[PDB]
């Protein structure tokens, strides 16, 4: 049988996902005989191939439409090709946001097995079972597809493991089908707003959520942040609410804290596009008074206690 | 002119909750029921072109879901909403997001709206797949993850911003009618947490049993549990001595 891998690249770099799905598709293969199949989408995808020829890739097919980066269209066409062509029992995306603007197009139109943001797959002989979750992450949900010959995931990014070192895939290089996109890329931007610190690069957190309520409530935090010498970072609503900077935002639309070592969380709950961002990190503390909170499942340290109280007190101690 | 926004009313489970006895969902009565977040934003996005332009807008809100559903339509219809529709039969029971989307898309064909909004995802089941499903149906052009909307009513095209990993976003011109999903922060919406919601059946729409439900799912569910999760340290006692801690740990760090 095959594996189909759908890799993913955007202004000129690979995105690393594209390795742990490679990873995935082959811890996931019953047989050896089996092949691992990637393909690489876009008009200059040519450029990644060193990159794609990497350990577990038995065939590579370079797949040249219309648009240079993602575009739905011509990604729902050259997949559904992909899968004509190959005939995979598995079709692995990311769970990315340019798999949003096509997957479950592509899952809709033909009879394919169907589930995202998948974070446990296996094979019980030779049933497929994927594991996802449900209620805001408070339940895994075990699925199967049965009767289905193909089956398509979106599958957690950060959660499957890369392999290591080069391989030598079979490369080739296809059309995309011609179909006119309904739309057309334009510029890739960065929002205004304050950028005075460079998140990725510092090393002691203190990130504020929702729980903060008011904005009148912000100016303590950054105090104790201050007091303490951390960075203050936050989580998306703070940041969609104009109150701290896009550049302090902690999470999959923002940023990955990737040399934080001691990250304190304060009113936030936890939810998975934030974790993205930081759940690296060695030293996380957590301060909320929701016990079902999902950041308590990967804090070291937990404080089920209000935040304002914990802030003052904390200020008091650090004079 | 018409914006249809399908919204769903998503389930909170409160603490203790249960695994019911086939194994195969929480027990009912666990679960807290409120409009999906981004919703919100969907909604408040149709409300602001509804009100930027001095042509008529008729905002429709359309729920696929069972009678409790009613209330959420009704909050709905109280910010401004035009019309509200809530589908349903018994029967369809267990649809996942691309069933849901074949429902929805039954419905829509019907009001021939010249945008439909739907939200990234629901906070219950996190599925973001629903509203391309419906783009598929349709047949219409279509973007996902939308954080930006610069579009005047009758436009042939709209200029949206899709929100990135990583601190950007993509400018894209697209075909309107459209299909978009709709990003949290897109707007701020106003209303921060006697007109009937008109009821339609599966009969109403052309489908039955066999159309929708578990059975047509592209997925089964063999089982949902709770697992076993990572757990935290929590540290107990006053505030004072939870702060205490709490430096003695910024302590070993910073030495
Ligand atoms: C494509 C996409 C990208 C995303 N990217 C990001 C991202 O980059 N970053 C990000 O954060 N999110 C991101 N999200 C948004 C995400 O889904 C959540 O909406 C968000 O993370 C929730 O933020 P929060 O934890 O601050 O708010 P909430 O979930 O509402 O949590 C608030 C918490 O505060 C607690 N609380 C309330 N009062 C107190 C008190 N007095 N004392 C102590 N605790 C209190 C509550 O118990 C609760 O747990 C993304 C979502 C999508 C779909
Ligand atoms: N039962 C439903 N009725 C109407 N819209 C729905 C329903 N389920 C999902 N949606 C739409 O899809 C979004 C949630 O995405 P998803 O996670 O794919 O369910 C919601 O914001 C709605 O716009």
């Amino acid at each position: 049988s095959k594996i189909l891998v759908i890799a993913e690249h955007r202004r000129n770099d690979l995105r690393p996902v594209s390795l742990e799905l490679i990873g995935a598709a082959n811890g996931l293969k019953k047989s050896g005989e089996d092949k691992v199949v990637v393909a690489v989408i876009g008009s200059q995808a040519d450029a990644f191939v060193p990159a794609l020829s990497v350990n577990g890739v038995d065939e590579l097919v370079v797949v040249k439409g219309s648009s240079i980066d993602f575009d739905p269209d011509v990604f729902e066409a050259s997949v559904s090709a992909l899968i004509a062509a190959h005939n995979p029992s598995v079709v692995l995306l990311p769970h990315s946001v340019d798999s949003l603007g096509y997957a479950s197009s592509l899952a809709s139109k033909t009879g394919y097995g169907f589930a995202t943001d998948v974070y446990i797959v296996e094979y019980q002989g030779d049933e497929l079972v994927a594991t996802r979750g449900g209620y805001n992450q408070k339940v895994n949900v075990e699925v199967d597809f049965p009767g289905k010959s193909t089956v398509v995931l979106t599958i957690r990014p950060s959660v499957f493991k890369p392999l290591e070192g080069a391989g030598s895939p079979v490369v080739s290089n296809v059309d995309a089908p011609s179909v006119q996109s309904r739309s057309q890329n334009k510029d890739y931007v960065e929002v205004g707003g304050g950028n005075d610190i460079d998140i990725t690069t510092v090393d002691f957190i203190m990130s504020i959520g929702r729980g903060i309520g008011e904005e009148t409530n912000v100016e303590q935090f950054r105090e104790l942040a201050d007091e303490a010498g951390a960075t203050l970072c936050c989580s998306e609503p703070i940041a969609d609410a104009g109150w701290l900077p896009k550049s302090r935002q902690v999470g999959q639309s923002g940023k990955v804290v990737g040399s934080c070592k001691l990250y304190v969380a304060m009113g936030i709950s936890g939810s998975i596009q934030h974790m993205a961002g930081m759940k690296h990190v060695p030293t996380i503390i957590a301060v909320n008074t929701d016990p079902g909170a999902s950041i308590f499942t990967i804090a070291k340290y937990g404080i089920v206690a209000d935040i304002f109280d914990i802030e003052e007190e904390l200020k008091a101690q650090l004079a | 002119m018409k914006i249809l926004v399908a919204v769903k009313q998503t389930a909170a489970l409160e603490e203790d909750f249960e695994i019911r006895e086939d194994g195969m969902d929480v027990d009912e009565d666990f679960m807290m029921y409120d409009l999906n977040e981004w919703d919100d934003f969907s909604l408040e996005e149709a409300m602001k072109i509804k009100e930027s332009s001095d042509t008529d807008v008729e905002v429709v809100v359309v729920s696929v879901g069972p009678d409790r559903v009613d209330e959420s339509l009704r909050k709905c219809l109280a910010k401004g909403a035009d019309r509200a529709v809530r589908v349903w039969d018994d029967a369809a029971e267990g649809s996942d997001a691309i069933v849901v989307g074949r429902i929805l898309t039954e419905v829509i064909k019907k009001e021939a709206p010249d945008m439909v909004f739907a939200g990234v995802q629901s906070s219950d089941q996190a599925y973001a797949s629903t509203g391309i499903s419906v783009a598929s149906y349709l047949n219409w052009p279509h973007a996902a993850v939308v954080a930006d909307l610069q579009y005047k009513p009758g436009d042939n095209k709209a200029v949206i911003r899709r929100e990135l990993e990583g601190g950007m976003l993509q400018e894209v011109e697209i075909n309107c009618p459209a299909v978009l999903t709709i990003q949290l922060g897109i707007n701020k919406p106003r209303y921060a947490s006697t007109k009937p919601i008109e009821e339609v059946s599966l009969a109403d729409i052309g489908l039955s049993a066999n159309d929708v439900g578990a059975a047509q799912s592209m997925s089964r569910v063999r089982r949902m549990y709770i697992p076993e999760k990572g757990r935290a340290t929590m540290i107990e006692g006053t505030i004072s001595e939870q702060a205490a801690k709490i430096i003695q740990i910024i302590n070993e760090f910073k030495g």
